[PDB]
């Protein structure tokens, strides 16, 4: 952990301290990483769409923009994971919608083949497709996309 | 158990398994250009057994073939299954034609999926498995509730549904791509019953490139008015029969100097076929391979018939034939290049326009990549069908209700997040 | 180099000829109407060798009796009903004869196969010389545009 | 010359309108107008 050049030395002196000092200098790799990392990832995410909806949502602000730059190394990470949409949400404004992209569903989407099933998707809407059924052409490529993922991904 | 692991190898390994059978049909397709008669026999400037190496390569071309028909039912097969349930079950929740409307007997395609609603394991691969009592509170309280909850409805060999697999083993087989991978095997084996038909495995260049159907689809498309121009020159060709038989029969000789026991064209299906097998491709009309007007009666009219033969065939009609092939080519660009224009002028959700997105420095490409990137509307739909109902936030159950009610208002329609505030 | 092989041997300098595609303007702005559609084109003639392959594998079986290029057949005649000569044949004669390979063969004349033979022709003709150099001509103009 | 009529007729039927002539940013401000705008504002069947 000192050869791999990412941590204060206090902070190597903490993870010490922490682990286990299982019984002559031991510690377990995976026991150690299940119990003090499962629970911070989740709270990790859940915080990071705490802070990414308050720097979207409200912009322009500097004690904002400072708290954020103080806190940039959770939302580093957590940038492959979260994923963004806009919608109607029946007060007929548009709010947005944060959701947590899983890491099988992002490295199965380009692998060689559905990177081009979905340039022949839009060479099918763009070529006959109309005004009102356009999006229930976009639904019915989701659907049929998400299944070919969820083989791809068990095989 | 390790039935099933051995079978996530055909279904992960299916493109390179069917490519490695091109290969060996090219391989195998290239040895057996060495035949000669003597019966048929194969020589060898070679290493010493090239007659066992077709032995070899045979056998190793049907296992293989049929190794990739494993591969693609255990691939592809439950991605058409999947289709196809997912047609069915939202035909009877929204339409409820096997409810209300009855389809015809046109479209067996449908008709067929009437032995499956009965079934007991309808909604396998599709997840949505409610789709039973969703009907039934739909339909079951005006079109009476015991008559659908009727409609819809060794020991491990007598637990499987027979009616279900065998409406599987209907849609499988009628599917094209199937029965192609069928055929291919099928050719394989008759390769082995003769070495000879091992060659229409040469078929698979067509249906098994990228280029090679970029080049057959400047045909395969426009493909109607080239077979109505072939027959066009059926009919033009049967007419100018019907002249040359009714006056100028005289000048059809086969035969050499007529001493010769001369024959002729006077009998009408073979002038005809005289026409469509020397007059079209002869080049020069059908002037060049007749006997010539030398000053007889009909010489002008001889001379007209001939030359108007030469343009309304062979100038005109393969003419047509090969501006068709080459309109075919432009516009086939013409599409693939208004897809990158719709795809660099408008967005594809919010569909609004280029001008307003650029106001920003640099701004577009922000807004197609993060506000809206048509990959995490994927991802989100995944979201929500992978979580439970109970589970869900205020906005993802009310997205949840709206795309189970299948309305699709909730997708931005003029209006992106910039837009809506200032 | 091959202007000091011109002084080896003057025939040599004629290959420097060569220059007028990759010198000049124009020249290059009409070589550019086949040089950047040049996969497509190659993919064509081997498509061409492949459907004349399958062409010569129907002319093997069934057809070898009528590939005479000898004179009356009292001369001490050739034929093709070996592989390779029947192959070469096809894509020397049947390709660049402009009528098909009814042009440069035995014709039927009430032999029992005069039916499957002139679909044999026929079809040879629109698939070789109609269809496969119109796909060659229309990609060279499909470049232009 | 042919074709390309045929597709300038459907480029004139996807981006104005037949008998007000106006475009097509003006009525898609509404979230999916053009269609009700040539489907029942005018929608040239009923002028017939
Ligand atoms: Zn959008
Ligand atoms: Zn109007």
């Amino acid at each position: 952990m000192e050869s791999h050049k990412h941590y204060t030395q206090s902070e190597t002196e903490f993870l010490l301290s922490c682990a286990e000092t299982d019984e002559n200098e031991t510690l377990d790799y995976e026991e150690f990483v299940k119990r003090f990392h499962e629970p911070a990832k989740d709270i990790g995410f859940n915080v990071a769409v705490l802070l990414t909806n308050l720097s979207e949502h409200m912009p322009n602000d500097t004690r904002l923009q400072t708290f954020l730059e103080l806190a940039e190394s959770v939302l580093n990470y957590f940038q492959p994971f979260l994923g963004r949409i806009e919608i109607m949400g029946s007060a007929k404004r548009i709010e947005r919608v944060y959701f947590e992209i899983s890491e099988s569903s992002r490295t199965q989407w380009e692998k060689p083949q559905v990177k081009e099933s979905k340039r022949q998707f839009i060479f099918d809407v763009v070529n006959e497709g109309g005004e009102k059924e356009k999006m229930e052409l976009f639904v019915n490529f989701c659907e049929d996309t998400i299944f070919e993922m969820q083989l791809a991904a068990q095989i | 158990a390790y039935q099933q692991k051995l079978l996530n190898y055909f279904a992960r390994n299916f493109y390179n398994m069917r490519m490695l059978a091109l290969f060996v049909a090219f391989a195998i397709n290239f040895i057996l250009l060495f035949y000669k008669v003597s019966v048929h026999y194969v020589l060898e400037e070679s290493s010493g057994y090239m007659e066992p190496t077709l032995r070899i390569l045979a056998i190793l071309h049907t296992v293989i073939s049929f190794f990739c028909i494993i591969g693609y039912y255990c691939l592809k097969v439950p991605l058409v299954i999947f289709k196809r349930e997912k047609e069915v079950a939202r035909k009877l929740e929204f339409d409820g034609l096997y409810i209300t409307e009855q389809p015809s007997e046109d479209d067996i395609k449908g008709q067929w999926d009437r032995l499956v609603i009965n079934t007991q394991s309808f909604p396998n691969n599709y997840w949505d498995k409610f789709v039973k009592r969703k009907v039934m509170d739909k339909y079951g309280e005006f079109y009476g509730r015991d008559r659908i909850s009727e409609l819809l409805g060794s020991a491990v060999l007598n637990s499987i549904d027979v009616k279900y697999q065998m409406w599987k083993l209907g849609v499988v087989f009628t599917d094209n791509s199937f029965l192609y991978l069928a055929w291919y095997m099928t050719m394989s084996v008759l390769g082995h019953y003769n070495n000879f038909f091992f060659a229409a495995h040469l078929l698979d260049i067509a249906m098994g490139f990228k280029t090679l159907r970029t080049i057959l689809s400047s045909v395969t498309h426009n493909g109607k008015q080239l077979v109505l121009t072939v027959g066009l020159l059926a009919v033009v060709v049967y007419l100018y029969t019907v002249v040359a038989f009714n006056f100028f029969r005289k000048f059809y000789n086969k035969s050499e100097d007529g001493d010769t026991p001369d024959m002729k064209c006077d009998d009408m299906l073979t002038c005809y076929m005289f026409h469509m097998y020397v007059g079209v491709r002869a080049g020069g009309g059908i002037g060049d391979e007749i006997e010539d007007p030398a000053g007889d009666e009909y010489e002008i009219y001889r001379i007209i018939f001939d030359i108007t033969f030469f343009f309304f065939v062979i100038v005109i009609l393969l003419a047509i034939i090969q501006g068709l092939i080459i309109d075919a080519f432009g516009e086939l660009r013409d599409q693939q290049e208004q897809v990158k224009e719709d795809m660099e002028t408008k967005c594809f959700i919010c569909g609004i326009g280029n001008d307003y997105f650029d106001t920003v420095p640099h701004g577009f490409e922000t807004h197609t990549l993060q506000e809206h990137n048509l990959a995490n509307y994927l991802f989100f739909l995944m979201y929500l069908i992978n979580k439970d109902e109970t589970e869900h936030t205020g906005q993802e159950s009310y997205v949840w209700k709206m795309y189970q009610e299948r309305c699709w208002e909730f997708f931005p329609a003029g209006d992106c997040f910039r837009k809506q505030y200032e």
